[PDB]
């Protein structure tokens, strides 16, 4: 399972909604954010200079 | 122990045809990315001198 879809998913659809609400001062979501990655290989920068 | 090292692939043998003589180039004679063998004719510049 990718934990990285779920927690873009309780970000953008979860989170917002329970900081929203009455009563809570602060919603500390504890995980990480999606984000692109470029994995690069070194080694095919090496073949193309 | 086994190394993988960044290489390139070479042709053995490499023969850049040049043209020696001075002219205009009559006609070429081949056709591009076909083999060819050893004396087969390539171009024909013109020999007026």
């Amino acid at each position: 399972a990718n934990t990285t879809a779920l927690a873009d998913y309780a970000v953008r659809n979860v989170n917002n909604e329970i900081r929203r609400l009455p009563g809570v001062g602060k919603l500390q979501f504890f995980d990480s954010e999606a984000a692109m990655r470029v994995w690069i290989d070194p080694q095919k920068l090496v073949g193309y200079g | 122990v086994f190394a993988e090292l960044p290489g390139r692939i070479e042709p053995v043998r490499v023969a850049e045809v040049r043209a020696r003589v001075a002219g205009i180039v009559l006609k070429r004679t081949f056709e591009e990315g076909a083999d060819v063998k050893a004396g087969d004719v390539l171009f024909q510049i013109d020999p007026a001198p």
